[PDB]
């Protein structure tokens, strides 16, 4: 690999610079919340949790308390770990629950019905991380988000546009949702103030009673009732049984750099490492960014990875994922040897790889 | 989905990617809690061979099952250089998360681009099925011509992802970049 560049005056694009702490997020308000937490003495995990709660208020498009995700943590001392707070399917979920009477998947059931939801893990994940790797109490990192929900914030271009474009397809179709995000028959517009009193109460109760409020308390009750009254599956038992799980990160080595990412239930870490393993066999620097050859090589490598993804990836607590084989450099080499820089291989000629010789 | 990165004064780093799945998820708020509910169940394979909203397919491994966690593509990632945390990144994008993050890593290591340059650079993507080499605007017509000649099925589509990254200098200086693809985003420090 060639020398790295942190950026110089002659560049077209300049990074933001800081000497102490830094936060990068999709929302200015949330980013500022994180920076303020750092300035107050919180560590990276404290700030990360604060940002997560703030986005649950200022970026309802994706920030959330009702969804799930993953967290990668690396201490100054090198300790690297992954937090899995991915939703768990309800205990009553079944293999063919999304098939219609003809046996064909119904995307409406898996995307817009009450059956589309998995038991939320965000609150559990943030507390697992805060309790073990943070330094501040939950009420402290939740407070910023609480105030934003209670006192409100100004709707910007991003939120106004998303409410109009994506929100219009689902938000006005549910009374409680419409009461919060719609106004005078239309989605909130830029400049409007969005106050979320109910979310503020939920945040206040979580700050006061801990994550148990979400999984066993009033919030759990509200979720269970929402499901029970509208054909949903999440029950109080599902919520009480949810657990975030600390897992070993998936990692690899690319030209002397070590890459750490998410392990199953995510496919991200495995395929990023697998693809990098494949690319390592080529002089990528020589081809350069935006070159037909570099793009050809990567597009081809990506094909094999996604083919493998469709067959070998799943929740590790339910299926044995051959992660060792998938991230094996010899396996990657066998793939790289199939890449013709002058001729792409149709996906129809690509199937999940035979991992036996690498296990 | 949304991703954010954090690095503190002590050198600790955190990368978080979380989501409701699609924008606003189901669009359903849970009673009087004010909490929107996810539609993450679509990440399971509903039936072998049938693609989900991101064009991803599966079989037994990712089939729906009680208490099971649906397969994700989320990739909060940290790259280490000379034994030290060097790049903290991640991004939303469903199936495209893998390739978006991959490009951030390749741009940084192979092409020597600073974090902002790597962030603002155009992206391409191929996920096996469908068989198409998806690209954003930004690539040379000459280059796309060569790719099509190689047999790639180039398809110009909408912007992909929203990387929020931080590169750490060996001296402790922090360099950050928010994706231009997301209006109102921000990377700041002190
Ligand atoms: C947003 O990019 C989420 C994509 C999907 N739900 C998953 O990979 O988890």
């Amino acid at each position: 690999a060639p020398p790295v560049s942190y950026g110089v005056e002659e560049d077209v694009f300049h990074p933001v610079r800081a000497k102490q702490g830094m936060v990068a997020s999709v929302d200015a308000t949330a980013t500022q919340v994180g920076v303020d937490i750092l300035k107050e003495g919180g560590n990276a995990v404290d700030a990360a949790v604060a940002v997560g709660y703030a986005l649950a208020v200022t970026h309802p498009q994706a920030g959330n308390l009702g969804g799930g995700g993953f967290m990668l943590i690396r201490s100054k001392n090198g300790n690297t770990t992954a937090i899995d707070f991915r939703e768990m399917a309800p205990a009553k979920a079944t293999r063919d629950m999304f098939l219609d009477d003809q046996g064909n998947p119904d995307s409406k059931k898996s995307l817009t019905s009450h059956l589309a939801s998995g038991t939320p893990g965000t609150v559990a994940g943030f507390s697992l991380a805060l309790d073990k790797y943070g330094t501040m109490p939950l009420n402290k990192v939740v407070q910023p988000a609480f105030k934003l929900a209670r006192d409100g914030f100004i709707v910007n271009d991003a939120l106004a546009d998303d409410l109009k474009t994506y929100g219009s397809e689902v938000l006005p179709n549910h009374e409680n949702s419409k009461a919060i995000f719609w106004k005078e028959g239309e989605p909130l517009k830029k400049g409007d103030t969005l106050v979320q009193a109910n979310l503020a109460k939920s945040l206040e109760m979580i700050a006061e009673n801990g994550p148990d409020e979400f999984y066993k308390g009033t919030i759990a009750e509200q979720i269970a009732q929402e499901m029970q009254k509208n054909g949903g599956l999440i029950t109080k038992e599902d919520l009480a049984a949810y657990k975030a799980v600390e897992r070993t990160p998936i990692s690899g080595d690319y030209r002397g750099y070590q890459v750490y990412s998410m392990p199953p239930p995510s496919s991200g870490g495995i395929h990023i490492v697998q693809i990098l393993n494949i690319l390592e066999n080529f002089d990528m620097k020589k081809y350069g960014f935006g070159s037909a050859d570099a793009m050809q090589i990567m597009a081809e490598a990506e094909k094999y990875a996604y083919a493998d993804r469709s067959e070998y990836l799943g929740d590790p607590d339910f299926v044995k994922v051959p992660w060792q084989a998938l991230t094996n450099k010899a396996y990657a080499k066998s793939i790289a040897d199939q890449i013709d820089i002058n001729k792409a291989k149709p996906s129809s000629e690509i199937r999940p790889g035979k991992l036996a010789p690498y296990e | 989905t949304t991703h954010y990165s954090v690095v503190d004064k002590d050198g600790n780093a955190v990368a978080v990617t979380y989501t409701l799945n699609t924008t606003f998820g189901t669009g359903i708020v849970a009673g009087e809690s004010g909490i929107l509910l996810n539609n993450q169940m679509d990440d399971f394979s509903a039936k072998p061979g049938v693609p989900n909203v991101y064009g991803l397919v599966g079989g037994d491994a990712n089939a729906v099952g009680p208490n099971k966690r649906p397969l994700s593509s989320m990739s909060p990632t940290i790259v280490v250089k000379d034994g030290k945390t060097w790049l903290v990144t991640g991004s939303p994008g469903g199936s495209r998360i893998i390739t978006t993050v991959l490009q951030m890593v390749v741009n940084s290591i192979d092409y020597g681009l600073n974090v902002a340059e790597a962030t603002n650079a155009p992206r391409f993507h191929h996920q096996w099925l469908p068989d198409e080499l998806r690209v954003e605007k930004g690539f040379s017509p000459d280059t796309l011509k060569l790719l099509e000649a190689k047999g790639q099925k180039v398809a110009l589509k909408e912007a992909m992802g929203s990387t929020q990254s931080i590169m750490v200098g060996p001296d402790g200086e922090l360099y950050g970049a928010s994706d231009p693809r997301s209006v109102d985003d921000l990377t700041a420090g002190y």
